[PDB]
């Protein structure tokens, strides 16, 4: 259980495990969003 | 939203500051005095009165009280004037206390402001009737 | 944490062009402390005290001694441990010293006491038991009701409503009287009824019915709920203390029937609004004197007695506060004398949870200890416990 | 009576009006200046000065001598006490206009600059109380500060009003007399 | 909050034996190494969508399900008492 | 009539009107799946 003390490998996941035809759900407690995480992702892969 | 938003809370005025200067640029020579002697009467009144749902002891009392103590002297000024030197200052503040304050308050609540009244100021005496037409 | 890095990086930019390094001195230390300890991370503070514990975190953090080296940035274990703040100067050194660290925390890394973390941690245990359990197991009530309102009532009796005195403690005492006589005769008067519908010839109403299914979930209901309610406490534990209210209550009309009403020990926690009673024997104070409300100033030692004050981490030693691992001890009794004119200066509360803060009080310091140590700890004064 | 359109005369009037307030912003600093350099100031003409000119231009005209004369006294002790009092007898001349009797639109523009004077005065006593360096001290920065350069030919962008690393533009719409608010610690 | 589906878990198949690190080429190693990985990919994936109270639990019972696989011998009794013996009804006047 | 939420509430009358068939996954079905996808991994051609 190392990894989970890590930050996210967001693009690997996203690069390999997610299908595109489903959905990444970003689920966050009250006082946390990760949509900047998304946008960051998005800056860092050029994606539009 | 909220990360687009800069937060800071309001949680208590300094009603000290806030009478004092006010005070002040209205006119008054014991204004000092005044501020201390009315905010701690506000704060004591918020409490040792009943709890009805109706009462309101904040900062908007207060300001409405302020207003309307200047704006008694000015009418004392201007009746004077009709008939500056010294004035009574508390007696003012006194008037305007009672005229915003004394409407809201229950029947077993009347004597215990006047008490406070008694306490806080010793000159108090009241004022009321001149609606004689 | 953005903002943040960004005034940083706005104040580095107006200091320096394009210098390669700067002096300690010439950093705005000052500046971006007060900066984010008014704006960035105190706008969201409510209370003063969490205001004076973010103030003194800045204050000992980012003055860093002029970025003195092998910098003490807290102590890992009140007892020979610590951590030593890294040399190096890169992002990578200083992601090096992240792993470097170890994965077991503690709660004393942030200047807390080791014992807040057991409750969490028994709590835990539980519901890991118990989400165990589920994961395992997926592989007439009105008579009980009618015992338990019988079994009730028999601490309450009666009490008297209260009579024409200009002194300022009397009337708050006889005010406090007059709505504690209407709770509890609007508590009897549902008693009376619940009692007759259950055994009796008489049918239900749409309240009493609301009640009777409250009273089973358990719920305190919300015509009982005049003064505050900690948390959401349940029935069982909210009668006795209103019970213990009423006994006070009763006390109070029984030694003002018989001023002597200044001699009683009240119970600040039987109180239901507390503050109202500081107030009013601080009137009684200036009024004794010829003062001033307002200049009238806190001077507690361990004439007005108090009891059932429980601290928080620290114990009381002859007017010096000395810290510990228990999480509460007791005062038995406490003095409050008025004056108009280091030391630490500690919160009282109605409750555990915090949330209404009544009045403060200033203590005497601690040899050994240091104030920003009281303030990481916590220490304050319970009063509903 | 050349037929402008109603939205084109009325930008016009807007446009004119913000320029025309920052033209007697420029005559009522250089009035102030002209006045509160010296030390003891003549009731005489501070009724005149004040009748003449708008209450939040005087306000602000306040603000600005008040900014600069700080500014000039930490580029250089004693000029902070010099400022001071500055500020005491401009007090004093006010507390003793408004015991006199006044009309009343003149009377809310001399309490509201009593109520700026009383905040520059505290500000000006706790700079005092702390130790200052220079201007780049942050007990000065923290501070809202007025800055005023004629030189510009931009009229309308003349004045600067600056905080701590905060730069503003006066936007120099007509705000009248409004109510003025008294600068407690919680609104700086 | 976490709903998983056996399409997700034929994903993390084709997740772990397609493109399993160091693709050992022998058929008895190749088990214990495509056994060892899958448990780890498992738990990394459950645990990706779930709170930090909770993944201890799921980590534990990871464990006990390794154990039934393992030759070890499953301690039921003693598991089912540190389970749902902690609820246990005791003695009068004990 | 299919769906593919078995997590779903139906009306009484609905119940009464229609036959179901809930097709859930069983851990004998699951285990001839595993041994089967683990053969075509290992062994293709011997799957096959």
């Amino acid at each position: 259980m190392s990894i989970m003390e890590q930050p996210l490998d967001l693009t690997h996941i996203v690069g390999t495990e997610v299908k595109p035809n489903t959905p990444v759900l970003m689920c966050s407690v009250p006082g946390y969003d990760a949509s900047g995480h998304v946008e960051d992702l998005a800056a860092e892969q050029n994606t539009q | 939203l909220k990360k687009l938003f800069r937060s800071l809370a309001m949680t208590k005025p300094d009603r000290q500051l806030i009478a004092q200067v006010m005070l002040y640029s209205q006119g008054f020579r014991t204004a000092e005095v005044l501020a201390n002697k009315i905010v701690p009467f506000f704060k004591l009144c918020d409490e040792q009165l009943s709890s009805q749902s109706h009462y309101d002891f904040g900062l908007r009392a207060l300001k409405s009280v302020l207003v309307s103590a200047g704006n008694v002297k000015r009418e004392r000024i201007q009746k004077i004037k009709r008939e500056a030197e010294n004035l009574p200052e508390q007696e003012i503040l006194i008037q305007s206390v009672c005229e915003t304050m004394v409407p809201k308050l229950v029947a077993e609540d009347i004597p215990l402001l006047f008490s406070l009244l008694s306490d806080v100021f010793p000159g108090v005496q009241y004022h009321r009737g001149e609606m004689t037409a | 944490l953005r903002s943040a890095c960004d005034t940083v990086d706005t104040w580095l930019d107006d200091t320096a062009k394009g210098r390669q390094n700067i002096s300690p001195d010439k950093i705005p230390w000052s500046a971006l402390k007060t900066l984010m300890a008014q704006s960035i991370y105190g706008g969201r503070v409510d209370n003063e005290f969490d205001q004076r514990l973010l103030n003194t975190f800045l204050e000992r953090l980012f003055t860093t001694r002029s970025f003195d080296s092998e910098f003490k940035l807290a102590c890992k274990v009140d007892g020979h441990k610590d951590i030593q703040m890294p040399d190096g100067i890169r992002r990578e050194e200083f992601v090096q010293w992240v792993e470097l660290l170890p994965d077991t925390q503690t709660p004393s890394w942030l200047g807390l006491p080791n014992n807040a973390e057991r409750v969490l941690l028994t709590t835990q245990g539980v519901d890991m038991i118990s989400k165990m359990l589920k994961m395992q197991m997926l592989e007439t009530l009105h008579t009980t009701a009618s015992n338990w309102l019988h079994l009730i009532p028999q601490t309450l009796s009666h009490l008297k409503r209260t009579e024409n005195i200009k002194d300022p403690l009397f009337r708050f005492f006889e005010r406090e009287v007059k709505m504690g006589a209407k709770l509890l005769q609007d508590v009897r008067q549902d008693l009376a009824d619940v009692v007759q519908v259950c055994e009796g010839k008489k049918k239900q109403t749409n309240y009493l019915r609301t009640l009777i299914n409250e009273l089973v979930k358990g719920i305190l209901p919300r015509s009982w709920s005049h003064y505050t309610v900690p948390a959401g406490m349940t029935v069982i534990q909210w009668v006795s203390d209103f019970s213990e209210r009423i006994k006070q209550l009763q006390n109070i009309s029984l030694a003002a029937a018989s001023k002597e009403l200044k001699n009683i020990h009240v119970c600040l926690g039987g109180l239901f609004v507390p503050e109202a009673y500081i107030t009013a024997t601080r009137q009684y104070v200036a009024q004794a004197n010829s003062w001033s409300l307002e200049e009238l100033c806190l001077e507690v030692n361990v004439s007005f007695g108090v009891t059932g004050l429980k601290l928080q981490g620290a114990t009381c030693n002859n007017n010096k506060l000395s810290l510990s691992n228990a999480i509460s001890t007791a005062l038995p009794l406490t003095q409050l004398r008025w004056v108009k004119q280091s030391v630490v200066t500690l919160p009282v509360y109605l409750n555990f949870t915090r949330a209404d803060l009544i009045f403060t009080v200033d203590f005497e310091i601690a040899t050994k200890e240091d104030p920003r140590s009281f303030y990481e700890r916590g220490v304050a004064v319970l009063c509903t416990e | 009576t050349e037929h402008p359109k109603i939205n084109e005369w009325l930008t016009l009037v807007e446009k004119e009006m913000r320029v025309t307030l920052a033209k007697l912003l420029a005559e009522s600093v250089t009035e102030v200046e002209i006045f509160g350099k010296a030390t003891s100031i003549d009731p005489n003409t501070y009724i005149t000065w004040i009748d003449k000119y708008q209450a939040q231009l005087v306000v602000l005209s306040a603000q600005i001598a008040w900014s600069e004369n700080v500014e000039t006294a930490l580029s250089s002790a004693a000029p902070l006490h010099s400022v001071l009092s500055n500020v005491e007898v401009t007090l004093n001349v006010l507390a003793d206009s408004v015991l006199m009797e006044q009309p009343p639109l003149r009377r809310r523009k001399l309490e509201h600059l009593i109520t700026e004077l009383v905040h520059q005065r505290d500000v000006t006593r706790s700079l005092i109380k702390s130790k200052i360096d220079n201007a780049k001290s942050f007990e000065w920065l923290s501070q809202m500060r007025f800055y005023f350069d004629p030189k510009q030919t931009d009229v309308l962008q003349q004045l600067s009003i600056q905080m701590a690393n905060a730069k503003f533009n006066y936007g120099f719409e007509y705000l009248g007399v409004q109510d003025k608010l008294v600068q407690t610690p919680l609104t700086d | 909050l976490y709903q998983y589906s056996l399409q997700f878990f034929l994903d993390i198949y084709h997740n772990v034996l397609y493109e399993n690190p160091n693709l050992v080429t022998d058929h008895t190693q190749r088990l214990s190494i495509i056994t060892k990985d899958l448990f780890q990919v498992a738990f990394n994936r459950v645990a990706r969508g779930m709170l930090h109270q909770d993944h201890i639990t799921f980590a534990m019972l990871l464990a006990r399900i390794k154990l039934k696989g393992t030759g070890e011998p499953t301690y039921d009794a003693e598991f089912q008492h540190f389970l749902r013996g902690n609820e246990i009804v005791l003695s009068a006047g004990s | 009539l299919s769906t593919r939420d078995p997590t779903v509430e139906f009306p009484p009358d609905l119940c009464s009107r229609v036959t179901f068939v809930n097709f859930t996954v069983t851990r004998s079905s699951l285990q001839s799946q595993c041994l089967n996808e683990v053969l075509k991994a290992e062994r293709p051609d011997v799957d096959e």
